[PDB]
Order: C-alpha cells, then structure tokens, then sequence
C-alpha cells in the first residue's frame, strides 16, 4: 500500500505550502491600502456599439493597435472591427460554428478561434489575395478550445477542455509544449507581459502558472470555490486576477505565492465570465452573469462602477494597451467600447 | 356640465389609446427580443390604432363633444375618409395577425423556410391598400353642420363588406382552424396519477386556447360588430330606423375602444411584451 | 495574383472599344477596382473606379459620361466601356485592385495594361524635379508637392508612392505616406506633412531606375505626380 | 469621411449585407442536439439521418436539419452545454439492450445524463426525441435476462412490449417541467427506416405547439 | 496509481521550493505600479473628448 505513504507525502507538502503562504500573509493587501485615495465612482459610458453578430458572442480579442478587435459569436463568424470607425474589417466563415475563444497576433497579422472542434484554427489576415483564410487547424487537443493566446506569429499557447494546455508552432503545427497538471477543464489563459511565462484557471477552482519554455507548472494558486472562467495578468506580470463561477474574482500574486484579495459583493451570486485589467491595473472590469460588467478597485477590492448596457451574459472583455476603451461583448450578440 | 364629462371621457379614452399604443411601438422598436414577424404585424397593428388614436380620435371626440362640425366639409371627408382607412387598415391587421398564427400552426414548413419580414411587411401593405379601397371611392364621387360616413347603399355594402364582414368571416374561418390545430396538438399507481396529470394539463390547454380565441374573437366582435350592423342597416331604413344619439355614440366609439384594446389583446397579454416592459 | 487585360488597339477617333481584366489569383469581388491610364510618353492618370459589389463608381472629368466600367465578379473581370474615343484616350490603360479597409493597402497589384493607340478642385501633385541622376549604393530623396493638404481630419495622409520601372507596370511602394508595402524592401521610406512629400530611398539599386509617381487618395478625381524619374 | 473611409464604410455595408444572408440562411435550419451514451446507438441514428463534435445535415420534408452530435466531447458538460441553448429539439439516444450491461448499470448512466439534460437550466423549454435503440436485441435478452436486473422494483412481466414500456416510463419519468417540454419517445434497432419521419414528425410537434404558446393556444 | 501520485508528490516539492516576498511586500508592489501608472490610465482618469478617439 505505497499509495498511502505517497499520498502522505503530497498532503505533508501542502501542508508545508499552506504554511509557507501563511508565513508571509503580514498584511493583507487591504490594510496596506486604506491610505490610499479611493477613485469614487467612474462613470465609463458606450461609446461605440459592435452589431452585426447573430448569435451569442463568446470572445473578443483586442488588437496590440487598440483600434481593430476581433469577436468570435456561435453564428459561425470571426468579425475584425476597427473599433473607431465601427466598420468591419473582416467577417471570417468558421469552419465549426461552435467557437468559444478568439485571439489576435500580436502583429495583427493572424487571429486564431476554437472551440467545441477541439482545434484552434490560424486565420491569415493579411494574404496577397484578399481573402482571409485559415493557415493553420492545431489539431491535438481532445476536448474544446476554450482560450489561445498568441505568443508571436509562430507561437499560439491553448488551454483546452482536455485539462490540459499546450504550446504550438503554428508553421509545423505540432504542440511544441504541453502543459499537464490540471485536473478539471482549463478554461482561460494570460500571457504575462513578457510571454515568458502565463496563467491559466480551470475548472479545479485552481490557477497554475506555467513557464512556457519549461513546460513546468511553477505555482498553483487555489482560493476559488467554483470553475475558474476567466484569468487576467495585473499589468506587471507579478500578479493576475482570476474570475470564477462564485461569484467572486481573486487577485494572486506570483512572488508571494497567494491570494492577495476577493472582488465579491453580497448583492453578486453570478460567476464571471471575463476579467480584465485596466492599463494601470488600479481597476479590475469584470463580467458578470447577471448581465453587465463591474468595475472593481483592484486594490482596496472597492466596486468602483458598473457597465450596464447588455441584455444577456457579457461574455467577454478586454481593454485596449492604450488602456483608452474596454469593449465587451455578451450573449447578445453585441459589442460595446465603454471610456 | 355634461360638456365636460364626455370630453374628459374621451380624453382619458384617447389617451390610454395613444399611450398603449405608442408604448407597444416603443417596446418593438427598443427591445432587441422584439423584432419578428409576429411582433412585426402587433406592432404596425399598434402604428395603425395609434394613427387612429392620433389622427382619429380627436376629431371624433371633438365632433362627439361641439355635438356639431364646426369645420368645414372639406376636412370632414378628409377625416372621414382617414377615419375610415386607419380603422379598415386596423381590422385587417387583427386579419394579418390572424392568418400569420393560422400559417405559423399550420405550416410550421413555412413557417421556419418561407417566412420572413417581407411577408409581415406584404402582409402590412395589404391592409394599408383594403384601407385605401375601402375609404377612397367616397372621395372620389361614391355619395349641414354634420360630419357622417357616405351613406350610398352601394358604398354602404362595399365599405361594411369590405372592412368588417370579410375580415369577420375570414378571422371565424382563420381562428376555427387554429382551434380545430390547437385541439388536435393538445390531445394528441405511478402510471395513473402521471396519467391523471397528463389529462388535466390536457383540459388546462384547451381552456387556455378558449379562453385566448374568445378574448380575440370576442373584443373584435363585441366592439366592432355593433357598428357595422348599423352602419350596414342604417342607409336601408329609409325611416322606420331611427338611431338614438346615446346608443349611436356608444355604438360608434366601442371600434375606437377596439382601437384602444388591440394592443391589450395582442401586446400586452404576451410574455414577451411585458417581460420587455418590465425590462423598460 | 496576376490582372491581365484585353482590349486596346487602332481606333479611328469617335469610335468604341471595351477593355477587359482577366483578373485571377486572388479574390476579384472584394477589391475596388481602377482604371489609369498612362500616354505614351506622359504620366499616369487614373480613368475610372468602381467599388467592391458595384455600389461606388467614379470616372475622371475628362472620361465621365464618355467611359464606363464595370465588373463581372462570377467571371473575375473588370471591363471599361468606351465610346467616342478622342486622340486624348491614346494611352495604355492599366487596372488596379485596390482593397479599402483599416490599414488596408490600396493600389497595391496593378495589370500588365493594354495600350490604346487612337488614331488621329482636383488637388495637384507637383514633381518638378525628374530624371535626376543617381549612383548604386547612394540615397536619394524624391520629393512631392500637393495642391491640398493630403492629412485627413482622421490622421491618414493619402499620398501614395509608384515605381514605373522601364517597360513594367506601376508597382506601389508606399501606400498611406510612411506605409511601406508588402514585398517592397525597406530602403524605401515616405515622409512629409500636410502639402509636402519625400520619398528617400536608402541604398538604391539597378533595380530602383525607373518613374516614381504620387498619388493622392483623399477624394474621388485621383491625381498623379507628373513622375520624377531615376536613371544611372 | 475620407475616399478611403467611404470605401471602408462600404467594404463594412458589404459585410453586414453578407452577415445579414448568412443569419436567414441559418435560421431556415432546424438544430438538433444529439445526446447518448455513444454505444447507445446514435452512430446508427446518424447513419438513417444521412475529432470535436460532429455535425451532421440532412433534409426531410424540405425542413433542413442540423443534428450536432457532443458525445467525443469527453470534457465537462456545464462548461458547454449552453452553446445549444436554442436548440430545437434534443436527440437522445438510448440503447435498449444497456439494461444489464455495466459501463455502475449502464441504463442508469444513460437515464441520470437524461436527468441532467432533460431539466438543465438551458433545456427547460426544449423537447426531446428521445430514441430507444437496440429494441430487437432488446428483444432477445429479455428473452434470457429479466429486466429486474436494471430496475429492482420492476415487478413486471419479462415480455419486450411491457419491458420496452417501462423502460420509456421510467426515462420519461425524469422529465421534470412537464409543462414547458415534451419527450418524443420512439423505439428503434437498426432499421427502422422511420427514424427520420419521427424526428421530422416530433420537430413540426414542437415548431407547432411554440407557434401555438406564442398565441396563447399552449 | 504510483506514476500519477509520484507525479504529484513531485509537482507539490517543486512548488514547495519557492522564495516567497511578503505579502506586505507585493501589496507595496501593486500599489506602487497603480501610482506610478495612474496618469497613463485613461480609464481611471477620463481623457478629454479631444484626446479621446471614441467620441
Ligand atoms: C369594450 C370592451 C368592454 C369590450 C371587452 C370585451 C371582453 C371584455 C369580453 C367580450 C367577449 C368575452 C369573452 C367571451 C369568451 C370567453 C371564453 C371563456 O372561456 C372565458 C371568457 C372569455 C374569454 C370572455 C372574456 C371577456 C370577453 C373577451
Ligand atoms: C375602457 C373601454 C374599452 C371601455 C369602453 C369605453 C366606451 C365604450 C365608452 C366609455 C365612455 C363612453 C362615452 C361617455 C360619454 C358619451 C357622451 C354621450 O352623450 C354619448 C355617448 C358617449 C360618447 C360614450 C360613448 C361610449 C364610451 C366612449
Ligand atoms: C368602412 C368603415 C366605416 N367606418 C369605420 C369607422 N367609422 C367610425 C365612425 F362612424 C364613428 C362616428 N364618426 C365620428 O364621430 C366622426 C366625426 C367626424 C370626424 F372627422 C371623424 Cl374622424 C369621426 C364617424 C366615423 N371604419 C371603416
């Protein structure tokens, strides 16, 4: 019976993590910013509003420009908008209409899309034909695509509903990494700024931090009580926030190993379904299931707004790298830049 | 006096019409959950009884309350021959609506293949130009400080016929075949009692669906029927059919009151309307 | 991706001709379509215009009324319709795909063209200089002149840049001003502001001789650069 | 607007005309959601209509079907469930001759995932077809194996008509809302070659009966 | 089994070999990057209509 002794063994060592975490837990995050000014209320309003999808809109991903954003929704379609102008870029016909995550290359020379397919398709955006077309389908995954993110052109990191993610080179279309550890379904990731490592929360109520050119799981942060839906680097890369199905969004730091602080309010039962970083991190916009995205204080956990103004589940959100909009998308088929 | 009382009467009258009327245009127009052929024709149906509440109704509770057409004769065919557009136009919208839901229940084919916004806005038209036919000819040449309906024997029939007694005959015929569907969806220890339950929701069924065709058939009928039984006798007595002034009021503005109760019938009962009020 | 085009030939003046654009290679329907033009020994002058899905139509002043153009999107083919060909139409007429969206890169791929030998408020680019005489491996700055300050109101100057070189169809090197093109190297650079334009070229080649021509994109007459030449 | 913009405005009007033909396209489109236990059957059921999820079109009746089958998505079901929320009908595939057979029973694993879908917060409206596969070799064990084996508290005879009854009963049983939906139970093997009417027949039920609840006549 | 629990039993040690900053430590941390960011964050402060590209 070595099960035993080895089990032992692995509660003696998380023991000894919690102990470590509890060691440096001084002062919680609060305390350490109850000096600082708390910014009241903003009061960030539509600016622009995203129609043309005709089904429920399950991504949305910035442009590195903070002027086109791709949008992936169930009706089969991948639109680029230039966020400006509202106009649409592209409409890009998915092969499976059944997408749930949508990234833009950093160069914005590709954006990618999966879902309930199980690949994370490649789109060329810029060919000499005028056509957008796939370059790449990364087949390997066994369960759905539920987030990729580009490291460069020829890197794509995915996490998938096989519990697991991986590391691809788009041009041979192999996983170059995978990255096991997860139990439940990993159902979103965040490149750090660097890319040199990222995060990802599943649905284990647990977000592992995974160097991408180990291939190594270096942390494990467990705070959440539900499925991890959405994960957010705070804008330094030391920390990310991560949004769950209890209706509550935790920030974790990378160097002290643990939760720093919990955006719940009494008066939210709803999980959330994307987090997001403003460009100073000082505000943390989440979306919620009961509709509209919340504005919190992300460092006196303070709910510093709200934006209403979608009719189903916001899907989805980001805010630009200027940090000048946050566009969400929801469930009903609309994206709105709010400033 | 009673001056008064009519006028604040036909005011509030006037009123809640426009207001139900322009909340269900401004619920179609606002709420994204709306916009569909069946809400399509509800809604133009809302557009024509607020063009009658607006456009209509003043001019019939003025009338109704100066007891006289001070105006000229020239606005009263002008606003008689509007009143009898918007309320022709009205009547063979509760028809569109009608023949919508009897293709909708009995095509479902149709219904997911063929059916489209055109065919609300075909079927929009349609009662916009019988409300045309119907209320032209008496300015084209088809007929005292009185402002009445063209009391010409032949238009009497044309204009009774046409924007009543057909659309009456066609929503009976239309509404018994969605009954005679609706009966036929519905009816077509542990066991018993689920069994048991089964033949109650059944009779549950069917007495919502008497209960839903009685309420339209009956305000269409109830409100619209009176008036054209004596806007069809009328021109045939030469005298032996005098019409009392307080039952001929009465008579005339229970079709506006149906102006004033389509909306109820077929905005305000449904789910979807007042979940979007609610949400409004 | 390759436009050829058909048509062209001695005409007799007052006549009629169609010119055709077998286009193929790349997506025909979503790219706007041009015509330009370009006499025998003149510069480039740009006909006539029509949208992505025919919407949008243009013709230059000097060809409305009197030219049409018209695509056949299931064929890929552009057509101009020409009647009443004047000695002024005497010129090789080539068609431009030109895509129109966020950072696009319009006029990028131009037809081989066919030469027409007809028998017998637009803002103004100014090249002054032409034919300078240039060296391999040294810089040159061509410059550029507009009658019209080409900086829109959204940020965007539409001036483009052009390589005629000899005996070759017009090839964009730079699209909205300082926007090198794909496949162009990036010893090309565009600069300026407002009415004034330099187009430097770091380290020129053989390859490098040849007309270089302006083009505003700003409104709807499209107007070249009388085109500065370069040549060893 | 610049020439560009307008052309961009344009190139964008082009778009939502497409998008706008894409969504009516879309619409005439009957969706199904296939559902089962993958050995249920309903790689049989796929073959008379006609990795990730697979779909399946096929035509009947001029009502052109999209049945989805998610059985190769092995992955938690909650986190994507809702993708079909506006299903038209669910195909629920269960195989007959599971009865005796362990993956627990295999009939209880194929009636607790009927369960769950059939009173899912996302289905609570949507009706399903339920298929009963494998009757003829349901046929032939319950010849043999008594059905008690499944269900202890059976207390039934062990004859394929009653069996086959009580096996529907006790999948329809676990319809919860009996109001808002409806179970289309039907009983095939592998050649029933009426598949397709069934599920042609119980999706013009449903678009019938929601026409009706939108008049208020259901 | 033994692979996959010795698998953990590792994944666990490595993480238990880590040198953790206080908390005190990474709080000062955020909360200086939130100063030393406030200005360039146009959602916390509202740029003008002018500076503003969705207006
Ligand atoms: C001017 C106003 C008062 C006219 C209003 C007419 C209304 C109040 C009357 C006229 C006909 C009546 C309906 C006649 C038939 C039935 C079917 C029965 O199973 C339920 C009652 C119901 C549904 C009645 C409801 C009330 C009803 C709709
Ligand atoms: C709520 C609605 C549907 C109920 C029905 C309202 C209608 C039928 C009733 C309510 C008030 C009534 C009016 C009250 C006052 C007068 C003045 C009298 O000299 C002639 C009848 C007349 C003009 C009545 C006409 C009919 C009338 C408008
Ligand atoms: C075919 C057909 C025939 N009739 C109808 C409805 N007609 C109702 C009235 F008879 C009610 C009583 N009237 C008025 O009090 C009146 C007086 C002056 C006016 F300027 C106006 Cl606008 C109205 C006349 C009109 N619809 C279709």
């Amino acid at each position: 019976s070595e099960l035993d002794q080895l089990r032992q063994e692995a509660e003696q060592l998380k023991n000894q993590i919690r102990d470590a975490r509890k060691a440096c837990a001084d002062a919680t995050l609060s305390q350490i910013t109850n000096n600082i000014d708390p910014v009241g209320r903003i009061q960030m309003r539509t600016r622009r509003t995203l129609r043309g999808h005709l089904a429920k809109i399950y991504a949305m991903h910035w442009g590195t420009d903070s002027r086109l954003l791709v949008s992936a929704s169930q009706d089969g379609k991948l639109i680029i908008w230039d966020s400006y102008t509202t106009n649409k870029v592209h409409a890009i016909p998915l092969r499976s209409s059944w997408v749930m995550t949508c990234a833009y290359a950093p160069s914005g020379n590709y954006v990618a899309c999966g879902g309930l397919d199980n690949i994370c398709s490649i789109y060329n955006l810029k060919t000499r034909e005028g056509n957008v077309r796939v370059s790449r389908e990364l087949a390997g995954h066994t369960g759905y695509l539920s987030c990729c993110r580009f490291l460069d052109d020829n890197q794509i990191v995915t996490s998938s509903g096989d519990t697991t993610c991986a590391l691809w080179d788009i041009e041979t279309g192999q996983q170059t990494t995978t990255f096991t550890g997860h139990t439940g379904d990993v159902m979103s990731l965040s490149l750090a700024p660097d890319t040199r490592l990222f995060v990802s929360g599943a649905c284990d109520a647990s977000a592992k931090l995974w160097d991408v050119r180990e291939g190594m799981c270096r942390q494990t942060f467990t705070g959440h009580e539900s499925d991890i839906n959405a994960i957010c680097f705070f804008p330094n890369g030391n920390a990310f926030a991560t949004g769950s199905d209890d209706a509550t969004c935790r920030l974790f730091d990378l160097r002290a190993d643990q939760e720093l602080m919990t955006y719940s309010h009494d008066n939210i039962i709803c999980g959330i379904t994307s987090v997001s970083f403003s460009k100073s991190g000082r505000l943390l916009l989440a979306g919620y299931d009961d509709f509209n995205c919340n504005v919190w204080d992300a460092l006196k956990a303070d709910r510093a707004g709200v934006l209403a103004g979608h009719d189903n589940r916001v899907s989805c959100l980001g805010v630009t790298d200027d940090g000048m909009a946050v566009a969400t998308g929801s469930w009903d088929s609309f994206l709105k830049i709010w400033n | 006096s009673y001056q008064v009382i009519t006028s604040l009467l036909l005011g509030t009258l006037i009123f809640c019409a426009v207001l139900g009327n322009a909340c269900v245009v401004a619920a179609i127009a606002l709420e994204r959950s709306l916009q569909n052929v069946a809400n399509y024709l509800i809604g133009s149906l809302a557009v024509t009884d607020l063009m009658v509440s607006v456009l209509v109704l003043p001019m019939a509770a003025l009338y109704q309350v100066l007891n006289k057409w001070t105006l000229g004769q020239v606005t009263c065919d002008l606003f008689i021959a509007l009143d009898v557009l918007c309320c022709t136009s009205s009547i063979w919208h509760l028809c569109a609506i009608a023949l919508d839901r009897y293709w909708a229940i009995t095509d479902p084919i149709d219904y997911v293949n063929k059916r489209t916004p055109r065919r609300a806005a075909a079927l929009i038209s349609l009662t916009w130009l019988i409300g045309f036919l119907i209320s032209i000819p008496p300015m084209l040449g088809w007929r005292p400080d009185a402002c009445t309906i063209s009391k010409d024997h032949g238009y009497t029939i044309y204009s009774t016929f046409g924007a009543f007694y057909i659309p009456l005959l066609l929503m009976l015929v239309l509404y018994g075949r969605i009954f005679r569907a609706a009966r036929f969806r519905i009816r077509k220890r542990k066991n018993e009692r689920n069994a048991e339950a089964k033949r109650k929701m059944a009779l549950a069924r069917e007495r919502k669906t008497v209960k839903t065709l009685g309420i339209i058939m009956g305000t269409f009928i109830l409100c619209w029927l009176p008036f054209f039984i004596v806007a069809l006798v009328l021109p045939f007595c030469e005298s032996s059919c005098h019409m009392p002034t307080l039952l001929g009021a009465i008579i005339n503005w229970l079709g506006y009151s149906n102006s004033l109760l389509n909306p109820v019938i077929y905005a305000y009962f449904n789910k979807d309307f007042q979940n979007a009020f609610k949400k409004i | 991706v390759q436009l050829v085009e058909s048509g062209g030939g001695l005409v007799q003046p007052g006549g009629s001709r169609k010119l055709s654009c077998s286009a193929s290679g790349f997506a025909f329907s979503s790219f706007g379509m041009h015509w330009v033009r370009q006499a025998p020994e003149k510069g480039l002058e740009w006909v006539a215009y029509i949208s992505s899905g025919s919407g949008t139509i243009y013709y230059a002043d000097t060809v409305k009324g009197r030219f049409t153009i018209s695509r056949d999107d299931p064929k890929n083919t552009l057509f101009l319709q020409m009647t009443s060909l004047r000695s002024e139409d005497t010129a090789m007429y080539y068609c431009v795909r030109s895509i129109y969206y966020y950072g696009s890169s319009p006029f990028d791929f131009w037809g081989q063209g066919t030469t027409l030998t007809v028998s017998s408020s637009d803002i103004v680019m100014t090249q002054a200089t032409s034919s300078v005489p240039v060296t391999p491996g040294e810089s040159v700055s061509i410059s550029c002149r507009s009658s019209k300050s080409l900086l829109h109101s959204n940020g965007n100057t539409y001036l483009y840049w052009f390589l005629q070189r000899p005996g070759q169809s017009p090839q964009l090197l730079i699209y909205r001003m300082s926007n090198l093109a794909s496949g162009v190297p990036d010893r090309f650079s565009g600069s300026g502001s407002g009415t004034a334009f330099t187009l430097t070229i770091s380290r020129l080649e053989a390859e490098d001789v040849g007309v270089y021509y302006c083009m505003q994109h700003l409104e709807y007459p499209l107007t070249f650069g009388a085109g500065t030449k370069l040549e060893l | 607007l610049s020439a560009e913009d307008k052309a961009a405005v344009e190139r964008s009007k082009m778009i939502d005309r497409n998008l706008r033909e894409d969504g009516e396209k879309a619409a005439k489109e009957v969706k199904l959601l296939l559902l089962g236990a993958g050995e249920s059957g309903k790689n049989t059921i796929v073959k008379q209509m006609k990795t990730g999820i697979v779909e399946t079109h096929f035509t009947f009746k001029d009502l052109y079907f999209k049945m989805f089958d998610v059985g190769a998505q092995r992955s938690e079901r909650k986190k994507w469930i809702h993708c079909f929320e506006g299903v038209t009908a669910i195909i629920f595939c269960v195989a007959l001759s599971d009865y005796d057979l362990v993956l627990m029973n295999r009939m209880h694993a194929s009636m607790k995932l009927f369960d769950s879908i059939c009173n899912n917060k996302w289905f609570t409206e949507t009706s399903i077809i339920l298929f009963l596969n494998k009757k003829d070799l349901f046929e032939e064990k319950i010849k043999r194996s008594p059905l008690t084996i499944c269900y202890p508290e059976y207390t039934g005879s062990n004859t394929y008509e009653e069996a086959a009854a009580y096996i529907q009963c006790q999948f329809e049983d676990l319809n919860r809302r009996k109001d808002t939906k409806e179970i289309y139970t039907h009983f095939t093997c592998s050649t029933d070659t009426k598949n397709v009417q069934f599920v042609f027949d119980a999706v013009t039920d449903v678009i019938i009966k929601n026409n009706l609840k939108e008049c208020g006549l259901y | 089994s033994i692979a996959q629990a010795r698998k953990l039993v590792e994944q666990l040690k490595m993480e238990a070999n880590i040198d953790r900053i206080k908390v005190s430590k990474a709080a000062a941390d955020l909360m200086a990057y939130c100063e030393a960011h406030a200005k360039e964050d146009p959602l916390l402060t509202p740029v003008p209509a002018s500076e503003n590209p969705f207006r």
